[PDB]
């Protein structure tokens, strides 16, 4: 996903980088940051590399409140995560709305996930004297974008939208890649022609084909991941999977 | 600055002056400080030593006794001895014992709290009015309610009528229900507490009323203060299905707002302002007029509005002499002022990834196509004509 | 014996009436009190109660209101309380033969 | 230049000098005190700590045994003898005892329940809105003071007739008819102990906890002397019973139970009058309304013509108006209205006169006033809703 | 409930002749304080101690649980259990140990935290429904 | 009694807006869209599948075109069942005024007679609205070419270029800039096209998942001809414009 | 059958199906009526906020009723047709048993008569739709001008006007409107009635509509050059 890189490098990483340049045309300060997609075409995955290369702290919260101990709760937490945030910025707050599991809060509200979104968003449009620049910006990962109510997409409130389409053939094979550079291989093998024959739907299952063909290694106690593995592979891959989604 | 330099040099070596002689002779006269005053500070750090344990005062008995918890378990019948005010320790205070023979030695503790620092907010909004173009009738409703019994509390008194309490700001999206909170909690300088709707619903029963009554404890003890409710909307309409007591449940919170906001207890000056976009679904208890006495309303800016609110946003922004501003007004007919913001920031976003400072007039074009087509029109007047 | 009935017409006056005339023991009990949120700490109450009445026997238990150990109805896979469900079944295990229910005798309201 | 940038490094450290000095005067640490009076209790101290009236570890009994068997909040249980500081008839059961901190004897009883923390809370201080504020000479004042003001003021003559006096009144209407007015105005006149909860307070986490609260504060108010407990906006604990089959109103119904069971006891209860004040009636249940609990309801309702114009005569009494206002003119031009709305008119009235930049409200004004209040707020009227419960 | 989770763990114990150590969920709540965390302490050092070893807990549901109070002191001493078994299970890496092995019957009701990469990984399913072919070769063994 | 189970789809809310005949408007923003476009000479009705599997035999399929006579034909927007209802109430009206006055029905009289209709059921009787919208396409001698939408109201205006179904806004902006006066039938077919090239929620634009169909003067004799186009003829018109 | 009471009285005393009715007809365009000395004029508003829209065939605010009645409207478009249609109805049905065309107040009294009907059957909603019913009775030049509304009440004004923002209209009104003395002409009246309209409708030549109708059976549109050249005078002159 070469092109989504280059999206969101404009709104995270430059407002960090060059508080200057948005204090000299008079721009406003970007917040929001909506991606949706496919699940497993990679939206959690571009969001940890921007925290990577800016250099910002990334707090992952998922709506549970069994990890908060040292607050207590995430019952009455909007703020209160704030405060621990402000220590240690620059900042990403990270939400996804996994919506299987906590699939009844979603239900009645836009989102029992998008609960926090909002809440949240609404804390971080005036705050302290953070009006001259922001160190906290705001991410926000859904499925589907049909399940956020209006009250997040108005003019003015995000900043940026980006969409992830299931990858390509050309992508795949990339994608393919670099999952390859971590085992083995052997003279000859086209990466690419095993991407083609996978259809195939997601990055997920791409990185299922290379585990499953290490698995094929095991069995037959060969020294080197073969073109038979990944025959054998993307079969017991893409069978697993289209009896679980039909 | 030469006349306040000069007097501040006599006022501050008369000052000095001054405290070199209570402190000598004030050493030397053994009945004020001197002899009693080098032995108690002594004796009673002392005496009591340490570890000095806190506990928690579990109830008061008038007779200067009390039963304090200690978290180590035993309770103690325990006595209320020197250096502390006796009518300052109450249920709930945490005081501090002394180790060997359990004795309240005093409270000399803040006993700062997180649930205090999450309602108040520190603000400093760049906004100040006159960031709203136009609209300025509305503008003087509001501060006739909220900010001038502060300024001029002579006004009222003298008149005899009791100022006015409480206000509802709704309308259509974008009016700027927010952007006049804001500029009137500037400029009031009282205790600016805020908190969202949507935190009233909790998943724990019977939470609802426990948050509620603490925020409106924090504000009386404040006064003057606001309390802003942002959306009190969202809690008739959504259903997050989080908090296990149904709907019933947010019924019985509802009605521990409607005691709070005036009911028996006669709190303080506490000022409300209620931003809601949907006064209907708000249950009626709560907009009788007696807890809100004012409701203003706002409308869709007009076409003569709206030339003030793009004169704000275009200000700031840097611009070629290419530009027209008239011919972006006219194009878009009966669109909000939230809309204008959007269509200034896209048109320097686009200035900026081509990288020219200068935002010309092409990138104002692009911007106001792109932004009539993300909205979504108005299905509710078109059933009409 | 259970009473049942619309409201004022003196099912609680009749169980005074034979309180004061048949000098046996009296142990009045009211269902909410029996109720307790700590975890199984209402279980408790209701053996200790029961096994106070055979030192003192014969005796008459006056429950009042039932309702607070209401109705056992629920299955639910979210939520569904199980507390009052706990306590309601203790006090069917003594009114079983097991604990002597010859002594003891009932009176619900 | 240097002259004065030299000077006021100069007059900084002459400040922090004169810190020390004041510092060194009264100490301020551990101070508490206006120390004056700190000294004199410095050797009263003295004399506390020598003596063993503390500490006294607090315990409570579980058994009288003609001896006694005690229960330590460490959870150790012992049986002790008896103090000679006290007499046996003064220790009870259940009762909060003191018991030495060593070989453990009773010394003193103490007042129990360990609850009072959110009940003790609301013994209330007695606010005062007089009993002129009240709308009119209505039938409706004269029905309150019946149950609670007289048997308080004069028993001298319910003695006579043998007459035990009521004790229940449910104040119910739409709101903003002064319901809560009322109660204030009997909380100063009383003079007995009042104690107000909120309906929704009585609403707990926990199955159970709930129906503590509420047993506990009648337990105080029978020791104390006389009460008035008032009820407040009780539509929440106080729904009808159902059984939904799904999760019921267990938890709501578990309170509810609770309080009707101490209002008729299996024993008299002591001298305790109860208001219960509500928004719909409709909601409550068979068992609270029925005499005996609630013995004589009365309804606050909209004012006719000639109470909205006793309604304005007291609101106005501070303000400044002219001789020419006809309160009956603008009374006759307000339709059905709840007292809640007169209020509002009053305040708009001097609120277009302090736009307008005069001191004395005049006839114009009122008449805007009360254009202005019916017109918008009749779509926002709280009345058409409410009244239908009703 | 009831595919044969723990009967292939049966098998498994005999054929290893690698050292065992086998826990109920129960073990780890106890009455007294902070014994929960001393019980897990132990059980990975022993692994360790006598390596290759494999740890089975008969059923960790009410441990992983997904939802805390948080107030009740019961809920805040399983807290400190699940977290310390969070804890070393990153410890084990780079041991000739294989991680802890564990059943549940419920899937709904875990703790993510302990399905979260570096932890657990792999996951087994077995399925309530059976083929015709499947079928018959139940049956087969038993009869 | 029946009161209790009763939605009432007749009254007033708060505000004096009708939410059922709203919420009508919604259901047909998610149906498939449909435009009309106004030539000097003709007129385009062009509107685009909701369904696009293979298996489905889109070729003689026509769910969005119907020819009320031989002058007026109507594209449909909404529900495909309703649709047909007020289809052949309208067939039957326009028969009737030729049986009478043996001369075929104004555009007028046909479009103010369904709205009526459907006005009819939010005025009384407790029936849910019809969930509708139509696009006439006409031709009369009196005001030559003309077009008129109408809703769930039962409003009906005239138009030169409009369209109804998903993204309405965004359809009318695309219009709006190009549209001309001047226009021939060759012109508008090319805008036409175009215009659905650019909303399709697809990037791909087919020819089978587009239905098509014009009514032009270039029948001889001072007439004009309704052609519903073949699926051959809209493959070779998506090649001739050159959208692929 | 379908007969439910949809209309009862609140304990308030309103019927609230009527005066959720009467805020329907303020969110409707804006329509004003003034008579001059021997003519009057409807003046209307065109939402214009609509392009690629014909004005040729599309449906306007002024529907004649008869040869000499005229009437406008305010309010949902879709219910109005269906007074127009029982109006047209009746004054073909009065001049065929009576003879003589129907005076302008007898017209009015059978179309409020409809909308007070509707506020008793049972199964009916109220109509949505306020209008302005103008004309000149036949054999007679003084000029008549009636409101109804969906109370069902109606009464003549001397000048009105209903929709949105009337209430700045209605002010504008009663200061430039004496009561004495009409427009002297029927070209000062136009301009009376352009200008009162210019206030809220911010200028825009091809938004405004007048229909002027004149004392025996002369109804004429005035054409949008017309309307522009008053527009350009009016703003010329009140500019000078
Ligand atoms: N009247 C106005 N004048 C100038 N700017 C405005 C006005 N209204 C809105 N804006 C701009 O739009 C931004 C967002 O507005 P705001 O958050 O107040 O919308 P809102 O109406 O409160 O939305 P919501 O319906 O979500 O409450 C403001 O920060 C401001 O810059
Ligand atoms: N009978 C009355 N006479 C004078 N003033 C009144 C009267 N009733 C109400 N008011 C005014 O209205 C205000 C609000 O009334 P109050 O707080 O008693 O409402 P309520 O009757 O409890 O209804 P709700 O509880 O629904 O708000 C009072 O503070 C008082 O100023
Ligand atoms: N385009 C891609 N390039 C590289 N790895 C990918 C890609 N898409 C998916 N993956 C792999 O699949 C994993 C799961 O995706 P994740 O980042 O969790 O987001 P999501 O599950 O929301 O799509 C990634 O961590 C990564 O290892
Ligand atoms: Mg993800
Ligand atoms: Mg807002
Ligand atoms: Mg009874
Ligand atoms: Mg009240
Ligand atoms: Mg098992």
């Amino acid at each position: 996903l070469t092109k989504q890189i280059k999206e969101i490098k404009e709104v995270i990483e430059l407002p960090v980088k060059h508080p200057e340049l948005f204090e000299s045309l008079g721009i406003a300060q970007p917040k929001g940051v909506i991606l949706y997609g496919p699940p497993g075409t990679g939206k959690t995955l571009l969001a940890r590399a921007v925290a990577h290369h800016t250099d910002c702290k990334f707090i992952r919260v998922s709506g549970a409140e069994l990890v908060q101990k040292y607050i207590g709760e995430g019952s009455r937490m909007v703020r209160e995560l704030f405060v621990m945030a402000r220590e240690h910025a620059p900042s990403i707050i990270f939400m996804d709305e996994i919506d299987s599991i906590g699939s009844t809060r979603v239900e009645g509200s836009g989102g029992g996930d998008s609960e926090v979104q909002r809440t949240m968003l609404e804390l971080l449009n005036q705050l302290d004297g953070f009006e001259t620049s922001k160190n906290i910006k705001i991410i926000m990962a859904t499925n589907r974008l049909d399940i956020l109510d209006p009250a997040l997409l108005r003019p003015g409130r995000i900043d940026r939208k980006i969409e992830f389409p299931p990858p390509s053939v050309a992508a795949r094979a990339e994608i393919l890649r670099i999952h390859s550079r971590k085992m083995n291989l052997t003279r000859g093998i086209n990466l690419r022609k095993v991407a083609e024959k996978m259809n195939g739907c997601s990055g997920a299952d791409v990185k299922g084909v290379c585990t499953e063909a290490g698995m094929y290694a095991l069995r037959e106690r060969r020294i080197h991941v073969t073109q038979e593995d990944f025959e054998l592979a993307v079969g017991k891959v893409m069978n697993k999977n289209q009896e679980t989604a039909i | 600055t030469r006349c306040k330099l000069k007097l501040l040099r006599m006022e501050r070596i008369k000052d000095h002056l001054l405290l070199e002689e209570e402190f000598v002779s004030n050493s030397e006269i053994l009945k004020p400080f001197e002899k009693k005053q080098e032995e108690e500070k002594k004796q009673l750090e002392e005496i009591r030593g340490n570890p000095l344990s806190i506990g928690t005062l579990e109830e008061i008995i008038d007779d200067d006794h009390a039963i304090v918890t200690s978290p180590t378990m035993p309770d103690y019948y325990v006595s209320i001895l020197s250096f502390v005010d006796k009518e300052l320790l109450e249920p709930g205070c945490s005081v501090l014992l002394h180790h060997k023979t359990m004795s309240i030695v005093g409270v000399l503790q803040d006993d700062a709290d997180p649930m205090v620092s999450v309602m108040k907010m520190d603000k400093s909004p760049t906004e100040s009015y006159s960031d709203i173009g136009g609209l300025e009738s509305q503008i003087q409703e509001i501060k006739e309610s909220v900010e001038l019994p502060l300024t001029h509390p002579e006004l009222y008194e003298e008149m005899g009528i009791k100022p006015p309490k409480g206000v509802i700001l709704y309308g259509a999206p974008g009016t700027g229900k927010t952007l006049l909170a804001k500029a009137v909690a500037n400029q009031t300088s009282a205790t600016f507490l805020r908190i969202v709707g949507s935190e009233l619903i909790q998943k724990y029963l019977g939470d609802g009323p426990r948050l509620c009554r603490q925020i409106f404890k924090v504000a009386g003890e404040n006064a003057p203060s606001i309390v802003f409710i942002d959306e009190i909307d969202a809690i008739g309409t959504k259903r997050y299905d989080s908090n296990s007591g149904g709907e019933r449940e947010i019924q019985r919170t509802m009605l521990e707002l409607l005691n709070q906001l005036d009911g028996f207890d006669d709190r303080g000056d506490v000022k409300v302002i209620m931003a809601t976009n949907k006064i209907e679904t708000l249950d009626p208890a709560l907009i009788r007029p007696g807890r809100i006495d004012r409701k203003i309303l706002f409308e869709n800016p007009d076409l003569s509005t709206k030339k003030k609110i793009l004169g704000i946003h275009t200000s700031k922004m840097n611009l070629s002499e290419d530009v027209n501003l008239e011919t972006l007004v006219t194009t878009k007919d009966d669109l909000s002022g939230a809309d204008i913001q959007a269509m200034c920031t896209e048109a320097g976003l686009l200035a900026l990834r081509e990288r020219r400072m200068q935002v010309t007039a092409e990138d104002f074009k692009q911007a106001k196509e792109r932004v009539m087509k993300n909205k979504v029109e108005e299905n509710l007047e078109g059933l009409y004509l | 014996a259970l009473m049942y009935g619309p409201p004022g017409t003196g099912k609680t006056l009749l169980a005074r009436a034979c309180a004061a005339q048949t000098n046996a023991t009296f142990l009045k009990l009211a269902a909410p009190q029996l109720v307790q949120m700590y975890i199984g700490e209402g279980a408790k109450l209701v053996r200790d109660a029961f096994a106070l009445a055979k030192e003192k026997a014969p005796t008459i238990i006056f429950i009042d209101e039932l309702d607070a150990i209401g109705t056992k109805r629920f299955d639910s896979e979210k939520s569904g309380d199980r507390e009052v469900q706990r306590t309601m079944l203790e006090l069917l295990n003594q009114l079983d033969g097991f604990s002597s229910d010859d002594r003891v005798k009932v009176l619900a309201a | 230049a240097a002259p004065y940038a030299a000077k006021l490094k100069q007059t900084e450290n002459d400040l922090k000098d004169i810190e020390a000095r004041i510092k060194e005067k009264a100490g301020v640490k551990e101070s508490d005190t206006g120390l004056a009076p700190s000294h004199l209790w410095d050797i009263m101290g003295d004399r506390q700590r020598l003596g063993e009236e503390h500490p006294l570890q607090v315990a409570r009994c579980t058994k009288i045994i003609k001896k006694y068997v005690i229960n330590l909040k460490q959870i150790a249980k012992f049986v002790v003898g008896l103090g000679e500081r006290v007499s046996p008839t003064d220790i009870e059961e259940g009762m909060r005892v003191g018991v030495d901190r060593s070989k453990y004897n009773i010394e003193l009883p103490l007042p129990p329940r360990i609850d009072p923390s959110v009940t003790m809370m609301t013994v209330e201080e007695k606010p005062d809105v007089t009993y002129s504020d009240v709308g009119g000479c209505k039938d409706q004042i004269e029905k309150l003071r019946e149950v609670v003001e007289l048997p308080l003021l004069s028993p001298e003559r319910f003695a006579t007739l043998g007459i035990d006096p009521p004790k229940g009144i449910l104040l119910y209407g739409p709101p903003g008819t002064g319901k809560t007015l009322c109660a204030r105005a009997v909380a100063n006149r009383t003079d007995a102990t009042f104690i107000r909860v909120i309906g929704s307070e009585l609403v707990q986490k926990y199955v159970g906890e709930g129906a503590r609260m509420v047993r506990e504060l009648f337990e105080m108010a029978r020791t104390k002397k006389a009460c008035i407990i008032f009820f407040d906006e009780i539509d929440a604990v106080g729904g009808a019973r159902f059984d939904d089959g799904a999760g019921g109103d267990n938890e709501v119904q578990r309170t509810m139970l609770e309080l009707i069971t101490q209002l008729d006891g299996f024993d008299p209860r002591g001298n305790i009058k109860v208001m219960f004040a509500t928004n719909r009636p409709n909601t409550l249940d068979p068992a609270l309304l029925r005499p005996g609990r609630i013995d004589r309801k009365v309804e606050f309702s909209l004012p006719d013509l000639e109470g909205r114009a006793n309604i304005f005569r007291i609101h106005s009494k501070s303000m400044s108006v002219e001789r020419g206002i006809r309160w009956e003119l603008i009374s006759r031009l307000c339709p059905n209205s709840t007292g809640a709305e007169l209020r509002s008119v009053c305040t708009e009235a001097g609120m277009f006169a302090i736009r307008a930049r005069r001191k004395v409200a005049t006839e114009k004004d009122f008449l805007k006033a009360v254009d202005k209040v019916i017109s918008g707020y009749k779509k926002f009227s709280s009345t058409s809703r409410y009244m239908q419960y009703n | 409930p009831g595919t044969g989770k723990t009967m292939l763990v049966k098998a498994v114990a005999n054929s290893t002749k690698a050292a065992f150590i086998r826990v109920n969920g129960s073990e780890f709540v106890h009455k007294y304080l902070g014994e929960g965390p001393r019980m897990v302490r132990d059980v990975f050092r022993l692994a360790r101690e006598n390596a290759p070893s494999i740890i089975f807990i008969d059923e960790v549901d009410s441990i992983a649980t997904k939802r805390f109070d948080a107030q009740t002191g019961s809920d805040r001493e399983v807290q400190r259990i699940l977290i310390e078994l969070l804890t070393q299970m990153d410890g084990f890496d780079q041991s000739t140990n294989v991680k802890v092995i564990m059943a549940t019957n419920r899937a709904d009701t875990l703790d993510p935290a302990l399905l979260r990469p570096g932890r657990l990984d792999r996951k087994i399913e077995f399925p309530s429904l059976r083929d015709r072919r499947e079928r018959r070769l139940i049956f087969g063994t038993i009869a | 009694g029946s009161r209790r189970y009763d939605s009432r789809t007749t009254i007033f809310s708060p505000e004096g807006r009708l939410y059922q005949v709203e919420y009508a408007l919604e259901s047909i923003s998610h149906a498939g869209t449909a435009i009309g476009i106004m030539a000097s000479d003709g007129i385009v009705l062009a509107a685009e599948r909701k369904v696009t599997s293979t298996l489905l035999e889109q070729d003689t399929s026509t769910e969005k075109l119907y020819k009320l006579n031989d002058k007026i034909a109507v594209a449909v927007a909404g529900l495909t069942a309703d649709a047909e209802i007020l289809i052949n109430t309208a067939r039957i009206h326009a028969q009737n005024y030729l049986k009478t006055y043996n001369e075929d029905i104004p555009v007028e009289i046909l479009v103010r007679r369904l709205s009526d209709i459907k006005q009819g059921y939010t005025q009384h009787g407790g029936l849910r609205p019809f969930g509708v919208s139509f696009i006439y396409a006409g031709y009369d001698d009196r005001y030559g070419y003309q077009l008129y939408t109408s809703n769930p109201s039962g409003n009906y205006t005239g138009w030169k270029a409009i369209s109804v179904g998903a993204n309405t806004s965004a359809a009318q902006t695309l219009l709006q800039m190009d549209y001309k006066d001047d226009m021939k039938v060759d012109d508008a077919i090319e805008l036409a096209l175009k215009t659905l090239s650019k909303t399709t929620d697809s990037s791909a634009l087919t020819y089978d998942r587009l239905e098509f169909a014009t009514i032009r003067k270039g029948a001889n004799d001072g007439e004009v001809y309704q052609k519903i186009f073949k699926p051959q003829e809209i493959k070779d018109i998506l090649v001739k414009t050159g959208i692929t | 059958g379908y007969d439910r009471a949809l209309s009862i009285f609140s304990p308030d005393g309103h019927i609230f199906q009527v005066e959720y009715a009467l805020e329907a007809v303020k969110r409707g365009t804006c329509a004003v009526g003034v008579k001059g000395k021997n003519c009057v004029v409807l003046g209307c508003e065109r939402r214009s906020t609509l392009k690629l829209q014909d004005t040729r065939i599309t449906p306007s605010k002024v529907s004649k009723i008869d040869s000499h009645v005229v009437l406008s409207f305010s309010g949902l478009n879709a219910d109005s047709r269906i007074l127009i249609e029982k109006a047209r109805v009746e004054a073909q049905s009065h001049r065929l048993t009576l003879e003589d065309p129907v005076t302008v107040e007898y017209l009015t009294r059978y179309v409020a008569g409809v909308q007070q009907r509707y506020t008793q059957s049972g199964g009916v909603r109220p109509f949505g739709v306020s209008t302005l019913i103008a004309g000149f009775d036949p054999r007679d030049d003084e000029p008549k001008l009636y409101q109804t509304e969906p109370s069902g009440i109606y009464s003549s004004w001397s000048a009105q006007t209903i929709g949105r923002n009337s209430k700045t209209v209605r002010e504008f009104l009663e200061k430039n409107y004496d009561r004495k003395e009409p427009p002297a002409t029927v070209e000062e009246c136009v301009k009376l009635t352009v200008r009162s309209l210019l206030e809220v409708v911010q200028t825009g030549a091809k938004n405004i509509e007048i229909t002027v109708v004149k004392p025996d059976s002369d109804i004429v549109a005035l054409s949008s050059e017309e309307i522009n050249q008053y527009v350009t005078q009016i703003e010329q002159e009140k500019q000078e």
